[PDB]
RNA sequence: GUGAAAUUUUAGUACCUGUGAAGAUGCAGGUUACCCGCGACAGGACGGAAAGACCCCAUGGAGCUUUACUGUAGUUUGAUA
RNA sequence: GGUGUAGUGGUAGGAGAGCGUUCUAAGGGCGUUGAAGGUCGAUCGUGAGGACGGCUGGAGCGCUUAGAAGUGAGAAUGCCG
RNA sequence: GUAGCGGAGAAAUUCCAAACGAACUUGGAGAUAGCUGGUUCUCUCCGAAAUAGCUUUAGGGCUAGCCUCGGAAUUGAGAAU
RNA sequence: UAUAGUUGAAGGAUUUGGAAAAUUCCGCUAAAGAGGGUGAAAGCCCCGUAGACGAAAUGCUGACAACACCUAGGAGGAUCCUGAGUACGGCGGAACACGAGAAAUUCCGUCGGAAUCCGCGGGGACCAUCCCGCAAGGCUAAAUACUCCCUAGUGACCGAUAGUGAACCAGUACCGUGAGGGAAAGGUGAAAAGCACCCCGGAAGGGGAGUGAAAUAGAUCCUGAAACCGUGUGCCUACAACAAGUCAAAGCUCGUUAAUGAGUGAUGGCGUGCCUUUUGUAGAAUGAACCGGCGAGUUACGAUUGCAUGCGAGGUUAAGUCGAAGAGACGGAGCCGCAGCGAAAGCGAGUCUGAAUAGGGCGAAUGAGUAUGUAGUCGUAGACCCGAAACCAUGUGAUCUAC
């Protein structure tokens, strides 16, 4: 049959310009009184995703 | 060519001849015989499917 | 070429790797496959994605956004695309079919500055950017969305 | 006269003191010993028979208990036909 | 092709290149003046392996090039004899 | 006559066709087993690990570290004094 | 048209054999050189094949006839009709890819319960407006699924431990109260010509003589491997502690694919099997009595990388139609690539964040793809093979034992 794509992921991630994956961050919904601003700041950009994460990940979003 | 039967029905049976018509030539007919002997309306026929 | 001489062309075909047959070819007894383990059981393995049991990647991270069913996506060409074509000639949706250059126009074409024209066109089409419309018309031609 | 069995890597299959997966017929150094059998005894072959029943594990089972969790047959109480 | 210099222990495991079995196609062959199979020999190659000769045997079988695989056995307290 | 989510028991977990903490037969069924056993031809080149972190994790796994094959790249980035 | 049938071309000698279809000469035939048989391998010997011909009877399928049924316009808009315990709503369940969810639509149980063309339902809670339909009555060919069976065939499918459990009198013998479980076992020769007669012996069996190309092809019958059991001989062996060989070597006996020959060997040096699992094994850790046969990374569909070929800012068709189960043309729905950024509205070689033209993130700046073949890895499927204790759902047992 055909190739079923993880839904979880799919909901979190895409897939940018060159090949990567952009991300969202973690500790970003929760206690802000137990982190500092200069955190909670810098916790607001996103980022990309590892070549260890990415090389265990790869065939699961292979079609989306 | 075409509906050349009686020339079909006398070249069967010779066991070194094959007989094809001009719309069902492929590539193992060719490939396997020594010539090919083909009249002058089959030549042209076979130019027009080919283009 | 005789069909008792053919010969395939050089690297186009190999051979095949049997395990479990001698010591001596590399992949006899286990056949490539180490001692013991959950890996070494026919129907072994961990399913994809799968890290022993600490939190994989997909859980630590939180969804974002939303689908909107009324999106539009056009079918743009830029303006390279456009020289291939005589001074003056009315390029339109269905002459940008039929060269191929278009074919699922998905929303309509939307027509791209990047980079240079040299023509006489009057372009047909869905939509213009600001710097495509107006070197159309340095050029010397015309738009008209529709 | 008739006629099995469990067992079995191949065997021309000694003793002492050592060595060694730390208790050797088979390895070292010695000592003893012509070749082939019969009737008897059980010290060794970690002798044979039974992939330890003792102990721990498998995010194994199964039977049992209850003020462990989540359900339920049965019994009861109200509304409505 | 010559000549120099350097290298060539190996379990898990990666990479390369080959030997042999059965069947398909095309080509060129052998066979009751004896095919396959079996048995013996003091033969050849770096290895898997290849020939030639004797005896047995009685009807089928090699070689070249390409293709396809139920394609190689010493072990599972394996299964049948 | 009483039948397995069952029967029968002067009560022993006792009996229900030489086996009963839940009979026998067929099917789901090639149940599942992070465990144990086995896994069949040849030569040439290279050649590990037995560690860190996280883990209902500790004889399993994942990412890094350590092996092998193919490419790219400015160098004079590697080593030993 | 199915179910019996008819007719159907063309060869002799020679060599080797028991026997030719083989060999060598010289001929003929083909709308027939597909296949099977015959004392070995046949276009021309036999049965057939290509082609031509045929049905008393019964059953099927067409066509055209009869017979049976069914089917008309224009206008009006006074009034009447158009499927009721129904649509629908509350409560409880289920079906829709949709697990109560913001839950439209379709069903079942229970209770409540419309309107009538100035009407009624739907467009995914709900309302207004616009748009598309007219429930609560019935039937209907084809295009799609399957093969116990009959005819005609096909296979880079098996060839007697294979292929059906079963090539043979097989669901048999055998096992169980029963439901149920379930095998082993093919081959003389061209032709039985299957050994008349004699001799030893109760017979069995054997030796002659005969058959036959061959009997060491004699019915336990083609070939006839190994384990295992014997008989005969060249060389060694009764003072010797041996994982059984290997290296050195006198004497004796032979004489080969002819070369730095072959068998045996007193005596001397050295030397703790094979496999598995282990930090580590001669292991007093694990497996194997021996010999033979069988017995384990495969395929389908997807995803990715390397190699190879054709086209190249492009590449390529799917289902399907004609065609020999084929090649070999039609078919452009669709798929990938050619532009990105952003949650989205959207903007575009740029865009998002931001008051910012600042800074930063991701992109551009000549920057190659696509179809197919082949090999390496992975996913879904039993997915390299063998191995439980158990769990569930139909059925069969009180001829033993308990009451």
């Amino acid at each position: 049959p055909k190739q079923k794509t993880h839904r979880g992921l799919a909901k979190r991630v895409k897939r940018t310009g060159g090949g990567g994956l952009k991300r969202g961050r973690a500790f970003t919904s929760h206690r802000f009184h137990g982190k500092t601003k200069k955190q909670r700041r810098q916790l607001r950009k996103a980022s990309m995703v590892a070549k260890g994460d990415y090389k265990r990940i790869r065939q699961q979003l292979a079609r989306m | 060519e075409n509906g050349n039967d009686f020339a079909a029905l006398s070249a069967r049976n010779l066991p070194n001849v094959s007989v094809v018509t001009s719309d069902n030539v492929s590539v193992l007919d060719v490939v396997s015989a020594n010539k090919v002997l083909a009249t002058q309306t089959a030549l042209t026929q076979i130019e027009e499917v080919l283009a | 070429m005789k069909l008792h001489e053919l010969k395939p062309a050089e690297g186009s075909r190999q051979v095949r790797n049997r395990v479990g047959r001698g010591t001596s070819s590399g992949n006899g007894k286990t056949a490539g496959r180490g001692q013991k383990g959950q890996k070494a059981r026919s129907g072994g393995g961990v399913r994809l994605g799968f890290e022993g049991g600490q939190t994989p990647l997909f859980r630590r991270l939180p969804k974002r956004g939303f689908t909107n069913i009324n999106r539009k996506d056009y079918a743009v060409v830029n303006l390279d695309t456009l020289n291939r074509f005589e001074d003056g000639t009315e390029v339109t949706p269905v002459v940008l079919k039929e060269a191929g250059i278009v074919k699922n126009e998905k929303a309509g074409i939307k027509v791209l500055a990047d980079g240079e024209l040299t023509k006489k066109l009057t372009v047909k089409a869905a939509k213009f950017s600001k710097s495509a419309q107006e070197a159309i018309e340095a050029a010397g031609g015309s738009i008209e969305v529709i």
